[PDB]
Protein backbone atom coordinates (compact mmCIF):
# COMPACT_ATOMS: atom_id res chain seq x y z
CA UNK A 1 0.00 0.00 0.00
CA UNK A 2 1.04 3.68 -0.52
CA UNK A 3 3.06 5.73 1.97
CA UNK A 4 1.11 8.15 4.20
CA UNK A 5 0.73 11.89 3.52
CA UNK A 6 3.30 13.03 6.09
CA UNK A 7 6.07 11.18 4.23
CA UNK A 8 5.73 13.49 1.20
CA UNK A 9 8.95 15.59 1.31
CA UNK A 10 8.63 19.15 2.71
CA UNK A 11 10.62 22.00 4.29
CA UNK A 12 8.66 21.28 7.50
CA UNK A 13 5.31 21.64 9.26
CA UNK A 14 5.53 25.26 10.45
CA UNK A 15 3.65 27.37 7.87
CA UNK A 16 4.94 30.61 9.40
CA UNK A 17 8.56 29.46 9.46
CA UNK A 18 8.27 28.24 5.84
CA UNK A 19 6.83 31.62 4.88
CA UNK A 20 9.70 33.38 6.63
CA UNK A 21 12.28 31.33 4.70
CA UNK A 22 10.40 31.83 1.39
CA UNK A 23 10.36 35.64 1.89
CA UNK A 24 14.00 35.81 3.03
CA UNK A 25 15.56 33.48 0.45
CA UNK A 26 13.47 34.02 -2.68
CA UNK A 27 10.93 36.79 -2.17
CA UNK A 28 7.22 37.23 -2.75
CA UNK A 29 7.78 38.24 -6.41
CA UNK A 30 9.79 35.13 -7.36
CA UNK A 31 7.31 32.40 -6.40
CA UNK A 32 7.88 30.69 -9.80
CA UNK A 33 11.61 30.28 -8.99
CA UNK A 34 10.70 29.00 -5.55
CA UNK A 35 8.83 26.10 -7.21
CA UNK A 36 11.73 25.33 -9.59
CA UNK A 37 14.14 25.23 -6.64
CA UNK A 38 11.76 23.11 -4.55
CA UNK A 39 11.48 20.36 -7.19
CA UNK A 40 15.32 20.38 -7.46
CA UNK A 41 15.49 19.83 -3.67
CA UNK A 42 12.69 17.34 -3.05
CA UNK A 43 12.10 15.60 -6.38
CA UNK A 44 8.90 15.41 -8.50
CA UNK A 45 6.47 15.83 -5.58
CA UNK A 46 6.46 17.83 -2.36
CA UNK A 47 4.11 19.48 0.13
CA UNK A 48 4.47 22.93 1.62
CA UNK A 49 2.42 24.83 4.15
CA UNK A 50 2.66 28.59 3.62
CA UNK A 51 0.93 30.47 6.43
CA UNK A 52 -2.26 28.50 7.11
CA UNK A 53 -2.54 26.83 3.66
CA UNK A 54 -0.84 23.56 2.77
CA UNK A 55 -0.59 22.29 -0.79
CA UNK A 56 0.87 19.25 -2.48
CA UNK A 57 2.90 20.39 -5.49
CA UNK A 58 3.30 18.24 -8.56
CA UNK A 59 5.23 18.69 -11.84
CA UNK A 60 4.98 15.41 -13.83
CA UNK A 61 2.39 15.40 -16.65
CA UNK A 62 1.62 11.79 -15.67
CA UNK A 63 0.58 12.94 -12.18
CA UNK A 64 -1.26 15.89 -13.73
CA UNK A 65 -3.30 13.36 -15.74
CA UNK A 66 -4.33 11.40 -12.64
CA UNK A 67 -5.34 14.61 -10.87
CA UNK A 68 -7.59 15.84 -13.67
CA UNK A 69 -9.01 12.35 -14.29
CA UNK A 70 -10.18 12.19 -10.65
CA UNK A 71 -11.87 15.58 -11.01
CA UNK A 72 -15.54 15.86 -9.99
CA UNK A 73 -18.39 17.67 -11.80
CA UNK A 74 -17.85 20.97 -9.90
CA UNK A 75 -14.08 21.57 -9.54
CA UNK A 76 -12.64 24.05 -7.05
CA UNK A 77 -9.29 25.84 -7.47
CA UNK A 78 -7.55 28.04 -4.91
CA UNK A 79 -9.45 31.22 -4.09
CA UNK A 80 -7.38 34.37 -3.59
CA UNK A 81 -8.10 35.44 0.03
CA UNK A 82 -7.97 39.23 -0.43
CA UNK A 83 -10.41 38.88 -3.37
CA UNK A 84 -12.82 36.79 -1.29
CA UNK A 85 -12.53 39.20 1.66
CA UNK A 86 -13.17 42.25 -0.55
CA UNK A 87 -16.35 40.73 -2.06
CA UNK A 88 -17.62 39.59 1.37
CA UNK A 89 -16.94 42.78 3.36
CA UNK A 90 -18.12 45.23 0.69
CA UNK A 91 -21.04 42.95 -0.30
CA UNK A 92 -20.05 42.82 -3.94
CA UNK A 93 -21.98 40.37 -6.12
CA UNK A 94 -19.76 37.49 -7.22
CA UNK A 95 -19.39 35.84 -10.58
CA UNK A 96 -18.25 32.44 -11.78
CA UNK A 97 -14.69 32.93 -10.42
CA UNK A 98 -15.76 33.03 -6.76
CA UNK A 99 -18.74 30.64 -6.87
CA UNK A 100 -18.77 26.89 -6.21
CA UNK A 101 -20.90 23.77 -6.82
CA UNK A 102 -24.40 24.21 -8.28
CA UNK A 103 -24.25 28.02 -8.26
CA UNK A 104 -20.96 27.90 -10.24
CA UNK A 105 -22.28 25.30 -12.69
CA UNK A 106 -25.40 27.37 -13.42
CA UNK A 107 -23.42 30.50 -14.40
CA UNK A 108 -20.75 28.49 -16.26
CA UNK A 109 -23.31 26.69 -18.46
CA UNK A 110 -25.13 29.92 -19.34
CA UNK A 111 -21.78 31.63 -20.09
CA UNK A 112 -20.35 28.72 -22.15
CA UNK A 113 -23.29 29.07 -24.58
CA UNK A 114 -22.24 32.66 -25.32
CA UNK A 115 -18.43 32.74 -24.92
CA UNK A 116 -17.14 29.17 -25.56
CA UNK A 117 -19.57 27.56 -28.07
CA UNK A 118 -18.52 27.64 -31.78
CA UNK A 119 -21.97 28.92 -32.79
CA UNK A 120 -21.31 31.94 -30.58
CA UNK A 121 -17.55 32.48 -31.05
CA UNK A 122 -17.71 32.54 -34.88
CA UNK A 123 -19.32 35.99 -34.33
CA UNK A 124 -16.24 37.30 -32.51
CA UNK A 125 -14.00 37.27 -35.63
CA UNK A 126 -14.93 40.61 -37.26
CA UNK A 127 -15.17 42.34 -33.86
CA UNK A 128 -11.66 41.22 -32.92
CA UNK A 129 -10.18 41.68 -36.43
CA UNK A 130 -11.40 45.31 -36.44
CA UNK A 131 -9.46 46.04 -33.23
CA UNK A 132 -6.28 44.31 -34.49
CA UNK A 133 -6.44 46.20 -37.79
CA UNK A 134 -6.66 49.43 -35.76
CA UNK A 135 -3.60 48.39 -33.71
CA UNK A 136 -1.63 47.94 -36.96
CA UNK A 137 -2.73 51.46 -38.05
CA UNK A 138 -1.43 52.84 -34.73
CA UNK A 139 2.04 51.41 -35.42
CA UNK A 140 2.13 52.60 -39.09
CA UNK A 141 1.26 56.06 -37.78
CA UNK A 142 4.09 55.97 -35.23
CA UNK A 143 6.50 54.81 -37.97
CA UNK A 144 5.65 57.80 -40.23
CA UNK A 145 5.93 60.20 -37.29
CA UNK A 146 9.38 58.77 -36.37
CA UNK A 147 10.67 59.63 -39.87
CA UNK A 148 13.14 56.75 -39.60
CA UNK A 149 11.27 54.05 -41.54
CA UNK A 150 10.68 52.18 -38.27
CA UNK A 151 9.37 52.56 -34.72
CA UNK A 152 11.05 51.67 -31.43
CA UNK A 153 9.18 51.58 -28.15
CA UNK A 154 7.85 49.83 -25.09
CA UNK A 155 4.28 49.08 -26.22
CA UNK A 156 3.01 47.39 -23.03
CA UNK A 157 0.52 50.23 -22.35
CA UNK A 158 -0.72 49.95 -25.93
CA UNK A 159 -1.11 46.18 -25.50
CA UNK A 160 -3.24 46.76 -22.37
CA UNK A 161 -5.41 49.21 -24.34
CA UNK A 162 -5.58 46.68 -27.18
CA UNK A 163 -6.74 43.91 -24.84
CA UNK A 164 -9.35 46.23 -23.32
CA UNK A 165 -10.74 47.30 -26.73
CA UNK A 166 -10.94 43.66 -27.73
CA UNK A 167 -12.77 42.36 -24.66
CA UNK A 168 -15.19 45.33 -24.58
CA UNK A 169 -15.87 45.01 -28.31
CA UNK A 170 -17.01 41.39 -28.01
CA UNK A 171 -18.94 42.01 -24.77
CA UNK A 172 -20.61 45.31 -25.72
CA UNK A 173 -20.40 45.28 -29.55
CA UNK A 174 -19.10 48.86 -29.23
CA UNK A 175 -15.70 50.45 -29.72
CA UNK A 176 -14.36 52.25 -26.65
CA UNK A 177 -11.82 54.17 -28.78
CA UNK A 178 -8.73 53.21 -26.74
CA UNK A 179 -6.64 52.89 -29.93
CA UNK A 180 -7.30 56.54 -30.87
CA UNK A 181 -4.73 59.32 -30.39
CA UNK A 182 -6.93 60.95 -27.73
CA UNK A 183 -8.07 58.35 -25.23
CA UNK A 184 -10.94 58.15 -22.75
CA UNK A 185 -9.22 58.93 -19.41
CA UNK A 186 -11.91 57.09 -17.40
CA UNK A 187 -11.45 53.91 -19.43
CA UNK A 188 -7.67 54.28 -18.90
CA UNK A 189 -8.37 54.53 -15.15
CA UNK A 190 -10.26 51.21 -15.41
CA UNK A 191 -7.29 49.51 -17.12
CA UNK A 192 -4.87 50.86 -14.48
CA UNK A 193 -7.06 49.64 -11.61
CA UNK A 194 -7.01 46.08 -12.96
CA UNK A 195 -3.21 46.03 -12.86
CA UNK A 196 -3.22 47.71 -9.43
CA UNK A 197 -5.65 45.05 -8.16
CA UNK A 198 -3.26 42.27 -9.23
CA UNK A 199 -0.15 44.10 -7.97
CA UNK A 200 -1.64 44.92 -4.54
CA UNK A 201 -2.81 41.31 -4.14
CA UNK A 202 0.75 40.03 -3.72
CA UNK A 203 1.66 41.32 -0.21
CA UNK A 204 -1.48 39.66 1.20
CA UNK A 205 -1.27 36.27 -0.58
CA UNK A 206 -0.28 33.74 2.10
CA UNK A 207 -2.17 35.34 5.00
CA UNK A 208 -5.61 34.87 6.55
CA UNK A 209 -7.78 38.02 6.25
CA UNK A 210 -7.44 38.68 10.04
CA UNK A 211 -3.75 39.45 9.43
CA UNK A 212 -4.29 41.65 6.26
CA UNK A 213 -5.51 44.64 8.15
CA UNK A 214 -2.96 44.17 10.91
CA UNK A 215 0.19 43.93 8.83
CA UNK A 216 -0.75 45.07 5.31
CA UNK A 217 -3.11 47.96 6.12
CA UNK A 218 -1.90 50.24 3.36
CA UNK A 219 -1.86 47.44 0.73
CA UNK A 220 -5.37 46.32 1.70
CA UNK A 221 -6.61 49.91 1.45
CA UNK A 222 -5.03 50.30 -2.03
CA UNK A 223 -6.48 46.93 -3.09
CA UNK A 224 -10.01 47.91 -1.95
CA UNK A 225 -9.72 51.14 -3.96
CA UNK A 226 -8.63 49.23 -7.10
CA UNK A 227 -11.61 46.83 -6.96
CA UNK A 228 -13.96 49.83 -6.34
CA UNK A 229 -12.84 51.35 -9.66
CA UNK A 230 -13.29 47.96 -11.36
CA UNK A 231 -16.84 47.58 -10.01
CA UNK A 232 -18.03 51.17 -10.35
CA UNK A 233 -17.05 51.35 -14.02
CA UNK A 234 -18.15 47.83 -14.99
CA UNK A 235 -21.51 48.59 -13.33
CA UNK A 236 -21.90 51.80 -15.37
CA UNK A 237 -21.07 50.08 -18.69
CA UNK A 238 -23.59 47.31 -18.04
CA UNK A 239 -26.29 49.65 -16.72
CA UNK A 240 -25.94 52.14 -19.61
CA UNK A 241 -26.13 49.23 -22.09
CA UNK A 242 -29.22 47.81 -20.39
CA UNK A 243 -31.10 51.12 -20.72
CA UNK A 244 -29.84 51.97 -24.22
CA UNK A 245 -31.14 48.55 -25.29
CA UNK A 246 -34.63 49.66 -24.27
CA UNK A 247 -34.26 53.10 -25.90
CA UNK A 248 -33.36 51.58 -29.30
CA UNK A 249 -35.36 48.33 -29.34
CA UNK A 250 -34.31 44.67 -29.21
CA UNK A 251 -35.03 43.76 -32.85
CA UNK A 252 -31.66 43.00 -34.47
CA UNK A 253 -30.67 40.38 -37.02
CA UNK A 254 -26.96 41.30 -36.85
CA UNK A 255 -24.71 40.17 -33.98
CA UNK A 256 -24.59 42.75 -31.18
CA UNK A 257 -22.13 41.15 -28.72
CA UNK A 258 -22.15 38.86 -25.68
CA UNK A 259 -24.12 41.15 -23.33
CA UNK A 260 -26.99 41.61 -25.83
CA UNK A 261 -27.34 37.83 -26.02
CA UNK A 262 -27.26 37.32 -22.25
CA UNK A 263 -29.77 40.12 -21.54
CA UNK A 264 -31.97 38.98 -24.44
CA UNK A 265 -32.09 35.22 -23.82
CA UNK A 266 -30.45 33.38 -20.91
CA UNK A 267 -31.22 31.63 -17.62
CA UNK A 268 -29.10 34.22 -15.77
CA UNK A 269 -30.56 36.99 -13.66
CA UNK A 270 -29.40 40.55 -14.38
CA UNK A 271 -27.45 40.30 -11.10
CA UNK A 272 -25.44 37.27 -12.28
CA UNK A 273 -24.90 38.76 -15.75
CA UNK A 274 -23.50 42.04 -14.42
CA UNK A 275 -21.23 40.21 -11.94
CA UNK A 276 -19.82 38.05 -14.74
CA UNK A 277 -19.34 40.97 -17.12
CA UNK A 278 -17.16 42.59 -14.46
CA UNK A 279 -15.08 39.40 -14.12
CA UNK A 280 -14.75 38.90 -17.89
CA UNK A 281 -13.62 42.51 -18.34
CA UNK A 282 -11.04 42.33 -15.54
CA UNK A 283 -9.80 38.85 -16.51
CA UNK A 284 -9.12 39.84 -20.12
CA UNK A 285 -6.90 42.92 -20.03
CA UNK A 286 -3.63 41.84 -18.36
CA UNK A 287 -3.81 38.26 -19.65
CA UNK A 288 -3.81 38.46 -23.45
CA UNK A 289 -1.67 41.61 -23.50
CA UNK A 290 1.24 40.15 -21.47
CA UNK A 291 0.94 36.88 -23.39
CA UNK A 292 1.13 38.73 -26.73
CA UNK A 293 4.07 40.80 -25.50
CA UNK A 294 5.89 37.52 -24.68
CA UNK A 295 5.00 36.16 -28.13
CA UNK A 296 6.45 39.23 -29.86
CA UNK A 297 9.51 38.89 -27.63
CA UNK A 298 10.03 35.22 -28.61
CA UNK A 299 9.71 36.12 -32.32
CA UNK A 300 12.36 38.84 -31.96
CA UNK A 301 14.54 36.36 -30.03
CA UNK A 302 14.16 33.70 -32.75
CA UNK A 303 14.08 35.36 -36.17
CA UNK A 304 13.98 32.03 -38.06
CA UNK A 305 10.73 31.09 -36.27
CA UNK A 306 9.36 34.56 -37.05
CA UNK A 307 10.09 34.00 -40.78
CA UNK A 308 8.36 30.59 -40.68
CA UNK A 309 5.28 32.06 -39.00
CA UNK A 310 5.04 34.98 -41.45
CA UNK A 311 5.38 32.64 -44.46
CA UNK A 312 2.62 30.47 -42.98
CA UNK A 313 0.32 33.50 -42.55
CA UNK A 314 0.96 34.92 -46.04
CA UNK A 315 0.16 31.51 -47.58
CA UNK A 316 -2.95 31.23 -45.41
CA UNK A 317 -4.26 34.68 -46.45
CA UNK A 318 -3.70 33.74 -50.11
CA UNK A 319 -5.34 30.30 -50.00
CA UNK A 320 -8.29 31.64 -47.98
CA UNK A 321 -8.63 34.41 -50.58
CA UNK A 322 -8.63 36.90 -47.69
CA UNK A 323 -11.38 35.31 -45.55
CA UNK A 324 -10.41 35.42 -41.84
CA UNK A 325 -12.55 32.44 -40.80
CA UNK A 326 -10.92 30.31 -43.51
CA UNK A 327 -7.41 31.62 -42.62
CA UNK A 328 -7.72 30.49 -38.99
CA UNK A 329 -7.87 26.91 -40.28
CA UNK A 330 -4.65 27.22 -42.29
CA UNK A 331 -2.33 28.52 -39.60
CA UNK A 332 -1.42 25.49 -37.38
CA UNK A 333 2.17 26.63 -36.72
CA UNK A 334 0.89 30.01 -35.42
CA UNK A 335 -1.60 28.27 -33.13
CA UNK A 336 1.21 25.99 -31.92
CA UNK A 337 3.33 29.11 -31.31
CA UNK A 338 0.66 30.40 -28.90
CA UNK A 339 0.85 27.08 -26.98
CA UNK A 340 4.64 27.46 -27.01
CA UNK A 341 4.37 31.02 -25.64
CA UNK A 342 2.14 29.83 -22.79
CA UNK A 343 4.43 26.88 -21.94
CA UNK A 344 7.36 29.25 -21.35
CA UNK A 345 5.27 32.15 -20.08
CA UNK A 346 2.15 30.96 -18.31
CA UNK A 347 -0.02 33.72 -16.85
CA UNK A 348 -0.82 31.37 -13.94
CA UNK A 349 2.19 30.03 -11.93
CA UNK A 350 0.14 26.96 -11.04
CA UNK A 351 -3.17 25.27 -11.61
CA UNK A 352 -4.92 24.04 -8.45
CA UNK A 353 -7.67 21.57 -7.57
CA UNK A 354 -9.02 20.49 -4.19
CA UNK A 355 -9.39 16.68 -4.17
CA UNK A 356 -12.94 15.28 -3.92
CA UNK A 357 -11.67 11.76 -3.05
CA UNK A 358 -8.45 10.27 -1.70
CA UNK A 359 -5.87 9.89 -4.47
CA UNK A 360 -2.53 8.12 -4.74
CA UNK A 361 0.30 9.99 -6.52
CA UNK A 362 3.92 8.76 -6.63
CA UNK A 363 2.87 6.03 -4.13
CA UNK A 364 1.81 8.67 -1.60
CA UNK A 365 -1.74 8.75 -0.26
CA UNK A 366 -3.22 12.22 -0.71
CA UNK A 367 -6.43 12.64 1.33
CA UNK A 368 -9.71 14.17 0.17
CA UNK A 369 -9.95 17.98 0.41
CA UNK A 370 -6.17 18.40 0.00
CA UNK A 371 -5.18 21.28 -2.26
CA UNK A 372 -3.06 20.01 -5.15
CA UNK A 373 -1.07 22.43 -7.33
CA UNK A 374 0.46 21.73 -10.72
CA UNK A 375 3.62 23.84 -11.04
CA UNK A 376 2.98 24.85 -14.62
CA UNK A 377 5.82 27.38 -14.81
CA UNK A 378 8.35 24.86 -13.46
CA UNK A 379 6.99 22.19 -15.79
CA UNK A 380 7.55 24.39 -18.84
CA UNK A 381 11.23 24.92 -18.01
CA UNK A 382 11.89 21.29 -17.05
CA UNK A 383 14.27 19.52 -19.50
CA UNK A 384 12.87 16.03 -18.69
CA UNK A 385 9.39 16.98 -19.85
CA UNK A 386 10.38 19.18 -22.80
CA UNK A 387 13.35 18.82 -25.15
CA UNK A 388 15.59 21.91 -24.93
CA UNK A 389 12.96 23.82 -22.85
CA UNK A 390 14.66 27.25 -23.16
CA UNK A 391 14.28 27.14 -26.95
CA UNK A 392 11.13 28.59 -28.55
CA UNK A 393 9.95 25.76 -30.84
CA UNK A 394 6.30 25.75 -32.03
CA UNK A 395 6.80 22.55 -34.13
CA UNK A 396 7.04 20.79 -30.76
CA UNK A 397 3.20 20.85 -30.61
CA UNK A 398 2.85 19.30 -34.08
CA UNK A 399 4.61 15.99 -33.26
CA UNK A 400 2.73 12.83 -34.17
CA UNK A 401 4.53 11.42 -31.10
CA UNK A 402 1.54 11.96 -28.76
CA UNK A 403 3.88 11.33 -25.81
CA UNK A 404 5.63 14.67 -26.41
CA UNK A 405 2.44 16.71 -25.76
CA UNK A 406 0.61 14.53 -23.19
CA UNK A 407 -0.93 16.89 -20.60
CA UNK A 408 1.53 19.66 -21.57
CA UNK A 409 -0.92 22.24 -22.98
CA UNK A 410 -2.02 23.68 -19.64
CA UNK A 411 -1.82 27.49 -20.07
CA UNK A 412 -5.62 27.85 -20.06
CA UNK A 413 -6.14 25.04 -17.53
CA UNK A 414 -8.14 21.85 -18.06
CA UNK A 415 -11.71 20.51 -18.06
CA UNK A 416 -15.03 22.15 -17.13
CA UNK A 417 -13.47 24.94 -15.03
CA UNK A 418 -10.72 25.81 -17.51
CA UNK A 419 -10.32 29.46 -18.56
CA UNK A 420 -13.77 30.85 -19.42
CA UNK A 421 -12.13 33.32 -21.80
CA UNK A 422 -10.07 30.70 -23.65
CA UNK A 423 -11.84 31.03 -27.03
CA UNK A 424 -11.90 34.81 -26.84
CA UNK A 425 -8.22 34.76 -25.91
CA UNK A 426 -7.12 32.31 -28.64
CA UNK A 427 -9.10 34.14 -31.31
CA UNK A 428 -7.87 37.57 -30.14
CA UNK A 429 -4.22 36.49 -30.10
CA UNK A 430 -4.30 34.52 -33.36
CA UNK A 431 -5.99 37.36 -35.26
CA UNK A 432 -3.67 39.93 -33.67
CA UNK A 433 -0.60 37.97 -34.74
CA UNK A 434 -1.91 37.41 -38.30
CA UNK A 435 -2.31 41.20 -38.67
CA UNK A 436 1.11 41.94 -37.08
CA UNK A 437 2.97 39.29 -39.09
CA UNK A 438 1.47 40.61 -42.34
CA UNK A 439 2.56 44.17 -41.57
CA UNK A 440 5.78 44.24 -39.55
CA UNK A 441 9.13 42.65 -38.87
CA UNK A 442 9.76 42.60 -35.11
CA UNK A 443 13.18 43.00 -33.50
CA UNK A 444 14.75 43.96 -30.15
CA UNK A 445 17.83 46.24 -30.07
CA UNK A 446 20.49 45.18 -27.54
CA UNK A 447 18.50 42.00 -26.92
CA UNK A 448 19.00 40.45 -23.46
CA UNK A 449 17.25 37.64 -21.57
CA UNK A 450 14.10 38.95 -19.90
CA UNK A 451 13.14 37.13 -16.71
CA UNK A 452 9.75 36.84 -15.04
CA UNK A 453 8.16 38.52 -11.98
CA UNK A 454 5.16 37.34 -9.99
CA UNK A 455 2.58 40.13 -9.66
CA UNK A 456 -0.24 37.66 -8.99
CA UNK A 457 -0.20 37.06 -12.72
CA UNK A 458 3.27 36.34 -14.12
CA UNK A 459 4.86 39.17 -16.10
CA UNK A 460 8.17 40.27 -17.63
CA UNK A 461 10.61 41.42 -14.94
CA UNK A 462 11.56 44.56 -16.92
CA UNK A 463 10.34 46.60 -19.92
CA UNK A 464 10.75 45.29 -23.46
CA UNK A 465 11.43 47.88 -26.14
CA UNK A 466 10.60 46.58 -29.63
CA UNK A 467 11.59 47.85 -33.05
CA UNK A 468 9.01 47.48 -35.82
CA UNK A 469 9.89 47.59 -39.53
CA UNK A 470 7.11 47.87 -42.15
CA UNK A 471 7.10 44.58 -44.10
CA UNK A 472 6.93 44.68 -47.91
CA UNK B 1 -21.87 15.99 -21.33
CA UNK B 2 -20.35 18.06 -18.52
CA UNK B 3 -19.99 21.44 -20.30
CA UNK B 4 -23.30 20.56 -22.07
CA UNK B 5 -22.28 20.64 -25.75
CA UNK B 6 -20.06 23.74 -25.93
CA UNK B 7 -16.57 22.22 -26.50
CA UNK B 8 -15.30 23.21 -23.01
CA UNK B 9 -14.29 19.79 -21.58
CA UNK B 10 -13.70 16.17 -22.69
CA UNK B 11 -16.20 13.94 -20.82
CA UNK B 12 -18.09 13.07 -24.02
CA UNK B 13 -7.81 22.75 -34.17
CA UNK B 14 -9.87 23.42 -31.02
CA UNK B 15 -11.36 19.90 -30.76
CA UNK B 16 -7.86 18.60 -31.57
CA UNK B 17 -6.51 20.14 -28.32
CA UNK B 18 -9.39 18.78 -26.19
CA UNK B 19 -8.72 15.40 -27.84
CA UNK B 20 -5.15 15.36 -26.45
CA UNK B 21 -6.16 15.88 -22.80
CA UNK B 22 -8.86 13.16 -22.91
CA UNK B 23 -15.97 13.41 -28.61
CA UNK B 24 -19.78 13.30 -28.43
CA UNK B 25 -21.20 16.79 -29.02
CA UNK B 26 -19.02 17.65 -32.05
C1 LIG C 1 -3.74 34.54 -22.70
C2 LIG C 1 -4.89 34.85 -22.09
C3 LIG C 1 -5.44 34.06 -20.88
C4 LIG C 1 -4.83 33.13 -20.12
C5 LIG C 1 -3.39 32.56 -20.27
C6 LIG C 1 -5.78 32.70 -19.11
C7 LIG C 1 -5.57 31.76 -18.12
C8 LIG C 1 -6.50 31.29 -17.21
C9 LIG C 1 -6.29 30.18 -16.31
C10 LIG C 1 -4.98 29.35 -16.21
C11 LIG C 1 -7.40 30.01 -15.58
C12 LIG C 1 -7.64 28.93 -14.51
C13 LIG C 1 -8.08 27.66 -15.26
C14 LIG C 1 -8.21 26.46 -14.36
O1 LIG C 1 -8.36 26.61 -13.12
O2 LIG C 1 -8.19 25.31 -14.89
C15 LIG C 1 -8.37 31.01 -16.01
C16 LIG C 1 -9.65 31.17 -15.51
C17 LIG C 1 -10.54 32.17 -15.87
N1 LIG C 1 -10.36 33.07 -16.92
FE1 LIG C 1 -8.65 33.19 -18.14
N2 LIG C 1 -6.96 33.40 -19.29
C18 LIG C 1 -6.78 34.25 -20.37
C19 LIG C 1 -7.72 35.13 -20.89
C20 LIG C 1 -8.97 35.38 -20.37
C21 LIG C 1 -9.97 36.27 -20.91
C22 LIG C 1 -9.85 37.13 -22.20
C23 LIG C 1 -11.03 36.22 -20.10
C24 LIG C 1 -12.34 37.01 -20.29
C25 LIG C 1 -13.44 36.36 -20.70
C26 LIG C 1 -10.75 35.29 -19.02
C27 LIG C 1 -11.58 34.96 -17.97
C28 LIG C 1 -11.43 33.95 -17.03
C29 LIG C 1 -12.40 33.62 -16.01
C30 LIG C 1 -13.75 34.31 -15.72
C31 LIG C 1 -11.81 32.45 -15.24
C32 LIG C 1 -12.48 31.72 -14.05
C33 LIG C 1 -13.40 30.69 -14.72
C34 LIG C 1 -14.15 29.82 -13.74
O3 LIG C 1 -13.77 29.74 -12.54
O4 LIG C 1 -15.15 29.18 -14.16
N3 LIG C 1 -9.49 34.79 -19.24
N4 LIG C 1 -7.80 31.75 -17.02
C1 LIG D 1 -9.61 39.40 -11.87
C2 LIG D 1 -10.54 38.21 -11.99
C3 LIG D 1 -11.97 38.68 -12.23
C4 LIG D 1 -10.13 37.24 -13.11
C5 LIG D 1 -8.69 36.75 -12.97
C6 LIG D 1 -8.38 35.66 -14.01
C7 LIG D 1 -7.01 34.96 -13.84
C8 LIG D 1 -5.89 35.97 -14.08
O1 LIG D 1 -6.96 33.98 -14.88
C9 LIG D 1 -6.90 34.24 -12.47
C10 LIG D 1 -8.02 33.21 -12.27
C11 LIG D 1 -7.47 32.19 -11.27
C12 LIG D 1 -6.15 32.82 -10.84
C13 LIG D 1 -5.15 31.95 -10.06
C14 LIG D 1 -5.80 31.39 -8.80
C15 LIG D 1 -4.78 30.82 -7.83
C16 LIG D 1 -3.45 31.03 -7.91
C17 LIG D 1 -2.57 30.32 -6.88
C18 LIG D 1 -1.72 31.38 -6.16
O2 LIG D 1 -0.81 30.76 -5.24
C19 LIG D 1 -0.94 32.18 -7.21
C20 LIG D 1 -1.90 32.90 -8.18
C21 LIG D 1 -2.82 31.94 -8.95
C22 LIG D 1 -2.02 31.09 -9.94
C23 LIG D 1 -3.89 32.77 -9.71
C24 LIG D 1 -3.34 33.53 -10.93
C25 LIG D 1 -4.41 34.35 -11.67
C26 LIG D 1 -5.60 33.48 -12.10
C27 LIG D 1 -5.17 32.46 -13.17
S1 LIG E 1 -19.78 17.87 -23.76
FE1 LIG E 1 -18.16 19.16 -23.02
S2 LIG E 1 -17.01 18.85 -24.87
FE2 LIG E 1 -18.73 17.74 -25.68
Amino acid sequence: SPRPFNEIPSPGDNGWLNLYHFWRETGTHKVHLHHVQNFQKYGPIYREKLGNVESVYVIDPEDVALLFKSEGPNPERFLIPPWVAYHQYYQRPIGVLLKKSAAWKKDRVALNQEVMAPEATKNFLPLLDAVSRDFVSVLHRRIKKAGSGNYSGDISDDLFRFAFESITNVIFGERQGMLEEVVNPEAQRFIDAIYQMFHTSVPMLNLPPDLFRLFRTKTWKDHVAAWDVIFSKADIYTQNFYWELRQKGSVHHDYRGILYRLLGDSKMSFEDIKANVTEMLAGGVDTTSMTLQWHLYEMARNLKVQDMLRAEVLAARHQAQGDMATMLQLVPLLKASIKETLRLHPISVTLQRYLVNDLVLRDYMIPAKTLVQVAIYALGREPTFFFDPENFDPTRWLSKDKNITYFRNLGFGWGVRQCLGRRIAELEMTIFLINMLENFRVEIQHLSDVGTTFNLILMPEKPISFTFWPFN
Amino acid sequence: GACEGTLACSTCDEENDMLDLALGCQ
